């Protein structure tokens, strides 16, 4: 597939994170039981609750779709539906909220992702969501400074960073060691855990610039319009085709008075410097 | 324009069907489905009997002491049912129908089409008027007691404009609760529809899209060339035209993701010549255009529904549908540089329904939405059928499920052949 | 008059007029207009108006009797609050001039009842989460911080100044005594304690209530007065949904915004909610929780008389009447549906001078006489048209005779509208006490009106007898919009939808029948319990007393004022007083 | 940022944060929670809660951060009112804590416009009665006694206390200069005086208005604030009906209640009335004159900025925005349609810190740049998608860069929803200034939001972009409920009906296009004139300044308080202070 | 660009206003929301 448009490394990051054929780099290896601790829907070693009998010991509606779509393992077992939630700093988080949903719904079977500015939640059957949490906490989409596991009190994505480059957390779920190592000392909703969970050191600024999916005209990020005109070129095109269609769905752009001459524009001028500070 | 119609198992039902043949304005099956939808009431006589005996004859949390009467309506169920039928009849052999169900605990009422002169809400009123006189006459209720019967049957009406606390239950609502002229057939909860097709997803989507598109006509949205786009959406998304819908689900149902369906749909659109290169961007990315935008929209809407079915059926749960529709639209746009289903309106409704199914502010799970709902009304017919599909697929993971909210409809409306097999009904009539 | 002065009009008439209550003549044109004692407020108003004109940029004029109708060519009479010894100025009964009246209706408007059991069932069904009396206690504590406008989850939230919203809080009640014992008592509205009233033994009322409610838990939530005042009644169920929503997230450690949150919204806003009233047909477009959609029975259940005076069905009528006169006539018909000077006396006639009090106590006496001294004994096989007609004609003659033989009483009730209302209310009362049944009270209403026109040759204002002429027909009708049990009616019941001088009485009759029937409520056991809440500003047990305090400006219970956040008032200049 | 600090965000950022505006780092966890300056109100609120608990019968708890979310792990920041030097506490922007915001909306709600010409026509047709400037002058004098609750016909009427209703009066306006000259000037709202503003010469705005209005006579009547607060907006047209009804009877010597009186009712309540808004579909059931039915253009026309600063289309935008944020977001979405802590900062983001101010002035600059320095020149054959796209992409990059380059700005606008609202408003302003046309502002809105999601990887809250994804489609649609001109939209336009962070900006865009277009109003010449009335309590020409005074409790113009008729307040014990 | 103006002229204030009465098409009957109950359709017709 094409996935998305864009000519810059940020656009390629987007395409990779969306691409199931692309294997995401692993930065850490959090043990499953520590994952369970962090989510705090259950205690490690505790058996999965059921909201209904396993599908196999049940007669389903005579539905063609149920017939041809395999349930996930969590669904087959009748697991509860629980969730994992991340907050992504505007300061070059490796992945951004919208791209999380693109990633999730391309890569995973049977998920319910929701995108907001300061939180992205994914819901799925409990055992399924535990597996997704590990994958997403382990890999390059989670930075221990610019990403946070937060099921409530998410404030901070747009707040300035602290001295060490950590994103603000009002519940203080994390603790930072002298060597930069980040440990979670509370669960993802700020509850007490029986033990601390080490996540690891933050990526460097250069690495963050390299890995991020955001365009950001500050602190050396990619300047969308100056560095990647293709990006808005194609987004604008979508915009105008929706515009024409709402008026008359059958209409072609060429039949419109003052319609676009082409994709893109000839005379876009910018009114900020690179890095924006003046 | 021509399409082939296929059933929920990928088997062809009709070929070379002119697009007009499945129009709500012309298809006898659709017209019948509409007619049944406004005429057919369901009554829980056992519960009504209990209302009278306990004085619980008003609204929620209300009880009137001292007006308890024991009226053997379930006992005399056969007499009541016949009195009603005779009152509803306008002429012998007409389409009047009344049936007792579950040993007379429950009753179906269908006033004849002829009693509806102007106002579709006669389906409710004729039944309510007939039922209360039936009870009074059959159970020999005295003048003094007559008003309690009115309350049992009509609820809080007229003090409350909504007779919802009363005895006769319809799929549709009273005219006042409709959000605009022509919204009549939109005011039908997803859970009621899901119950009605007995939780078979494609029948639910189909039935729901047949009602939505009929409403679209009634709203005035299908005049002139605008019509074609709606008929294409209905045929492809709702009726599995040329097996695109079933095919997308079948091909991805084992280990496919939502994105997989979307991309498979883009590739089919290309193969079928629906979309073609417009311009190649510096990165190599190709923006596509479509000579026939309405047809592309039909293909996109089908992609949308198929993506919803695949993901929700994987989870065997309904809650994913709004976020599914959102990324379906978003991703199909990013893949092609063309506009998503209903030119952005479907994505819009997916945002609001995502919000109002995961927040404190209103809505609920998908089963409490419907085409008339302020949250989900925005798309021009293509959106709500996905919801019904999702709540059919739901394995009772949700609290407000059709089993909880809509059992009565499943039981009473479930055996109506046009409701049970809407696609075959349409395909037959389109021949 | 009634034999006992605590209920007859003889003290009011005596203290209002110089001459005897049965006097047939008086003196006019010699009071000096508003120079007289009853012109005191109007003098006060003239003095104010001058300062108002001074502050206007082009000196647009304001209150000026000379530009209108100057008052007091006759005696400007004071009024006595029913079953009180409190005299008030006529002007001080206008709802605008009376903060107690305003609070009584704001208290009703800002209430919402919400089931809790559905929430517990949802927690269990979807999450398997434990619900205990301790979690419920914690839930209610969080709720009582959140509901008035306190933050429970987010950082950097603004919050409400508590003294601006100090009338907002939440309690729970339940028919399950064992659950009530287990929950922190600070959150309990206790049915056993508010309803220890009985007829044959202590706590019968509580018994009736707990049986009807069963082992269920219900919340009563009161939103801030200032919220009702700034917005409307439609805010209330929504406000509950929001803050119960926030509380649930906190109390049960959920995601702050997951699928379960969404179902909690539907639970709180639709599935388990109990409102004061639904909306109106759009000609009279109104939000939820407004007077237009509030049934008569709910008005009655909002009063505490039946719990405080279990053996006094007529006090229960008159207290319900006083709330209803003010809500339905002064506010709803006199403002919401019209405005201006409004309908103060159309209303106050039913709660002043002990005149309606007199008729209704006599009516009950007559009803009992005809019931062989057995209250509420006329029903079933004993209910017939003959004995009703007999009861009605007897009371109707007693009441209409009072206005004729004691002309001060008619001078007080100077418009035939309130005379009709009151005579009919008395007749309805007689039938109430006789039968313990509301619906037959309508037969008494119809017959009283028709008999009144027939006897006196006049009735009420131009359009007074719309519903009265409809009453016989709608009495026992079961047609679509024409029939309804009395308790369930209101001002959306079609022929009730326009006129003063009726609903006041109706609220009484509905209360009368059920108090005489020894019923602990009229329509809603849930609203009955909620309104017993002793933390409400306005005293729902002593309604006419509260009105009297408000009239004389001695009322200390108004909520929702903004004095704490302003430096002055519009049209009033700041700076120290000499 | 914008070159001129009077409109840029640099003074606000400088005065809010210790670090530089472009700083990327700060310090957390060291403020002592609410011990910090910005915790002052919360400490105040804690001290009050204790008293509230002490007053309750079972000690039901109230405000308690420890039972919710304690505040201030981060800096609790103050805000600067847009285009002022007024700093405020965040807590003081909540509508409940701010009497100026309350008065702003009450003033709008209590207004009704009513033509007089039809009444004269009726007087002539049925009675052959002469109408002269003198009789009109007498009529207005009587009306100004009657409207607030004074009697004009009947004896023994109760009346309202003028200081409780001192904000109620009526004026007339007309395009007929000779009629205006002839009428008693005390009753005139003078168009030539309130609209002396012009562009190429004095009085052009007046000219526009008088041409649109013509030789007609219109009344603006304001009802008492306390009436809005006790009841709802549905009262308003009815109240005008009643008191205009009574005035007609007096001023024209009619029978007090004949057939002509009936036709006067229909004339007043239907035939010639102009309301603020119509009712709502019943899910969100509401009376007339509430925010749900009020079009955006009326919101805009209610501000005075265009008559006070005719060459400053962005000030017009930002003043309309300030009214709209508070009305649509804080009150309507944040209360009428939800409640609780609500939506203070969703709103205040658009009227504080000069952030939206900065974007919109830069926007106008960019749009003018593309319009060759000729404001409003991009119309007709010059109007195309290419130039729009160039304008929108330029300004969108400008505004989104500000949040990224000056992180204090993002920290102030911490929720993506307000960043989106403001970037999009900036784009809309750019198009408004270039085109002088509202509809194309929608094209900028759509592209800005889509460009935002695309650039940043995120946008607003969970359901922020419902209307935004619909925007392109609804742009130029003509389908039933899907299309309509921007000016006429409001929160009953379907996809507009649920969400914060839009209607604020929209009110601005609709004003900007028109001020740039040298139009004296947006939608309604009648409401434009009415709201120019300088006797209104809230200053509709200096909105953000008023909000600032309300915040700091320095506001002196609140109406409708009841301090004059009470001896105390609920929850506050009487007795002298020590 | 001009299409929305045509909508305004024909549909009135609808949908912002539930009532399209300001619009161009005049019927004897009204919109369903303004009926005072189910079955009232044919009654919503002014005597004049
Ligand atoms: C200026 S802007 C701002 C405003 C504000 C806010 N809100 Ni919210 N909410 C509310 C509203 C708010 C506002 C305020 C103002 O000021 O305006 C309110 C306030 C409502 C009421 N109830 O009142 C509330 C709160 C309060 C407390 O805390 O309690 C609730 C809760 C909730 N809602 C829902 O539904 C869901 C929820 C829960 C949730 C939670 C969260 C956490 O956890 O933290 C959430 N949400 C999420 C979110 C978000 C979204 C996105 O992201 O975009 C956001 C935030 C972010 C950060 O960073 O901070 C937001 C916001 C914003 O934005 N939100
Ligand atoms: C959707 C609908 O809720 P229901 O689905 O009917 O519960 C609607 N709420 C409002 O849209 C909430 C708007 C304000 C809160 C959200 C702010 S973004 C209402 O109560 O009428
Ligand atoms: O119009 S009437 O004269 O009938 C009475 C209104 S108070
Ligand atoms: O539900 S959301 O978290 O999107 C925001 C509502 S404030
Ligand atoms: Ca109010
Ligand atoms: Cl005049």
């Amino acid at each position: 597939p094409q996935f998305t448009a864009g000519n810059s490394h940020v656009a390629q990051n987007r395409r990779n994170y969306m691409d199931p054929s692309y294997k995401l780099e692993k930065l850490r290896d959090i043990p499953e039981e520590d994952i369970v601790r962090l989510l705090a829907h259950r205690a490690p070693g505790e058996e999965y609750k059921s909201i209904h009998p396993p599908l196999e010991e049940m007669e389903e509606p005579d539905c063609a779709v149920r017939q041809i779509v395999k349930p996930t393992e969590g669904a087959a077992a009748g697991d509860r539906i629980r969730y994992v939630q991340y907050t992504d700093s505007m300061f070059f988080s490796p992945i951004t909220p919208y791209q999380r949903a693109w990633e999730a719904l391309n890569r995973y079977k049977g998920v319910d992702p929701g995108v907001l500015s300061g939180r992205t939640i994914i819901e799925a059957r409990e055992r399924d969501i535990e597996k997704i949490a590990k994958i997403e906490v382990d890999c390059e989409l989670y930075d221990t400074a610019r990403t946070g596991l937060r099921g409530r009190t998410v404030h901070g994505h747009a707040v300035r960073l602290d001295k060490d480059g950590m994103m603000f957390d009002a519940l203080r779920r994390w603790s930072r060691g002298a060597d930069g190592t980040v440990t979670y000392v509370k669960d993802m909703i700020g509850g007490a855990m029986d033990k601390e969970v080490t996540l690891g050191k933050p990526l460097s600024d250069a690495e963050l610039l390299k890995k991020t999916t955001m365009y950001r005209n500050a602190q050396g990020g990619v300047w969308q319009e100056a560095d990647d005109p293709e990006s808005m070129d194609v987004t604008a095109q979508i915009h105008w085709k929706r515009s024409v269609g709402g008026f008359q769905p059958w209409a072609k752009m060429k039949d419109i008075k003052g319609g676009k001459k082409d994709v893109g524009v000839k005379n876009l001028k910018l009114f900020t410097p690179r890095g924006g500070v003046e | 324009d021509e399409i082939d119609l296929y059933d929920d198992k990928g088997k062809k039902l009709a070929a070379g069907v002119p697009l007009q043949n499945i129009s709500p304005l012309k298809n006898a099956a659709i017209k019948k489905i509409v007619n049944l939808t406004i005429r057919t009431g369901a009554v829980d006589l056992a519960g009504l009997e209990k209302k009278f005996a306990t004085g619980a004859i008003a609204g929620r949390g209300m009880v009137i002491r001292g007006v308890n009467r024991n009226l053997p309506i379930v006992d005399k169920a056969k007499e009541i049912a016949k009195a009603v039928e005779d009152m509803l009849r306008v002429e012998s052999g007409d389409d009047t129908n009344v049936e007792l169900i579950a040993g007379g605990k429950r009753m179906m009422v269908q006033p004849p089409t002829a009693r509806i002169l102007s106002d579709y809400s006669v389906g409710l009123t004729a039944s309510m008027g007939a039922l209360t006189h039936a009870i009074i006459d059959v159970c020999n209720v005295s003048m003094w007691d007559a008003p309690y019967v009115h309350a049992g049957v009509w609820g809080m009406y007229p003090q409350n404009p909504d007779p919802g606390d009363g005895a006769v239950k319809m799929l549709v609502d009273i005219p006042m609760k409709n959000e605009g002229p022509g919204f009549t057939l939109r005011n039908i909860p997803v859970n009621h529809l899901a119950a009605t097709v007995r939780k078979r997803a494609m029948q639910g989507a189909g039935l729901t899209m047949i009602l939505e598109e009929a409403a679209q006509f009634e709203m005035g949205n299908c005049m002139g060339p605008h019509e074609r786009g709606h008929l294409l959406d209905l045929a492809y998304e709702g009726l599995n035209a040329n097996n695109l819908l079933y095919s997308l689900i079948k091909d991805n149902g084992q280990d496919g993701s939502l994105g997989d369906v979307i991309y498979a749909a883009v590739e089919k659109a290309k193969a079928d010549g629906v979309i073609k290169s417009l311009k190649k961007m510096p990165s190599g990315f190709t923006v596509y255009d479509a000579d026939d935008m309405q047809l592309w929209n039909a293909y996109a809407c089908t992609a949308m529904l198929a993506g919803v079915c695949v993901n929700c059926a994987s989870m065997r749960a309904g809650q994913p549908v709004p976020g599914n529709i959102m990324q379906a639209c978003c991703l199909i746009e990013r893949e092609t540089g063309l506009p998503g289903p209903d030119f952005g309106m479907a994505q819009g409704a997916s945002v609001s329904s995502s919000f109002f199914s995961h927040s404190i502010y209103g809505g609920g799970g998908p089963g409490v939405f419907y085409g008339n709902h302020i949250v989900t009304r925005h798309a021009k017919g293509q959106f709500i059928p996905c919801f019904c599909a999702a709540m059919c697929i739901d394995a009772d993971t949700m609290y407000f499920s059709p089993a909880r909210t809509s059992a009565l409809y499943g039981e009473v409306l479930g055996a109506i052949p046009e409701f049970a097999e809407p696609m075959r009904a349409v395909a037959e009539a389109a021949k | 008059p009634y034999n006992d002065i605590q209920h007859n009009f003889l003290k009011a008439m005596s203290d209002k007029f110089a001459e005897k209550p049965e006097s047939t003549a008086t003196e006019f044109y010699t009071y000096g207009g508003i120079a007289q004692k009853g012109g005191m407020r109007k003098r006060e108003f003239i003095a104010e108006a001058s300062k108002i004109v001074d502050s206007r940029v082009n000196s647009t004029p304001a209150y000026n009797p000379d530009a209108g109708m100057p008052q007091g060519q006759r005696y400007l009479m004071p009024y006595m609050m029913n079953h009180t010894d409190i005299m008030v100025n006529a002007d001080d009964l206008h709802w605008i001039n009376n903060a107690a009246m305003q609070q009584a209706w704001d208290d009703m408007k800002r209430g919402i009842v919400l089931g809790l059991d559905d929430a517990h069932g949802l927690l269990e069904a979807r999450l398997g989460k434990e619900v205990t009396p301790d979690t419920i206690s914690n839930y209610m504590e969080v709720l009582n911080h959140a509901l008035p406008g306190g933050a429970v989850i987010q950082e950097h939230m603004v919050e409400t100044k508590p003294m601006l919203v100090n009338d907002s809080y939440a309690k729970i009640f339940s028919g399950d005594d064992d659950l009530v014992d287990s929950v922190d008592r600070r959150f309990i509205l206790d049915i056993n304690k508010e309803f220890a009233a009985g007829y044959d033994k202590p706590g019968e009322q509580a018994d009736q209530l707990k049986d009807a409610i069963g082992k269920k838990i219900w919340q009563i939530l009161w939103m801030p007065t200032v919220v009702a005042r700034q917005t409307d009644g439609g805010t209330m169920f929504r406000w509950v949904g929001m803050q119960v929503g926030m509380t649930m997230i906190n109390a049960y450690k959920l995601c702050a915004g997951e699928s379960v949150t969404g179902e909690f919204a539907y639970y709180a806003k639709h599935a388990a909610v109990v409102q004061l009233s639904n909306y109106m047909p759009v000609k009279r477009a109104r939000s939820h929780n407004e007077p237009g959609g509030m049934p008569l029975g709910i008005n009655a259940d909002s009063t505490r008389s039946p719990a405080l005076f279990p053996n006094d069905p007529i006090r229960a009528e008159l207290e319900s009447i006083a709330v209803a006169a003010m809500v339905y006539d002064q506010l709803w018909f006199g403002t919401y549906m019209s405005g201006g000077v409004g309908f103060t006396q159309y209303a106050s006639a039913t709660y002043t001078d002990n005149i309606l009090e007199d008729f209704c106590y006599k009516g009950c006496e007559i009803g009992l006489d005809y019931a062989g001294g057995k209250m509420a004994s006329i029903k079933g096989d004993k209910l017939n048209m003959d004995i009703l007609e007999e009861i009605i004609r007897a009371e109707n003659d007693y009441a209409l005779t009072q206005y004729e033989a004691y002309p001060t009483v008619a001078e007080s009730h100077f418009g035939g509208s309130v005379r009709a209302c009151c005579a009919a209310a008395g007749c309805g009362s007689a039938v109430a006490c006789a039968t313990g049944l509301a619906q037959p009270a309508l037969s008494a209403w119809s017959l009283s009106m028709l008999g009144h026109y027939e006897r006196v040759g006049r009735l009420g204002f131009f359009g007074y007898d719309l519903q009265d002429q409809c009453t016989a027909c709608g009495s026992y009708s079961y047609q679509s919009d024409e029939g309804m049990p009395f308790e369930m009616r209101g001002v959306n019941y079609p022929n009730y939808a326009m006129n003063v001088g009726h609903q006041s009485a109706y609220a009484g009759l509905v209360a009368g029948a059920h108090s005489a029937n020894h019923d602990a409520w009229v329509l809603s056991p849930l609203w009955k319990v909620a309104f017993s809440d002793r933390d409400l500003p306005f005293d729902r047990g002593y309604v006419t007393r509260e009105y009297g305090l408000g009239a004389n400006r001695e009322y200390t219970k108004v909520a929702g004022e903004r004095d704490l956040i302003i430096a002055g008032h519009y049209g009033r200049e700041p700076g120290a007083k000499l």
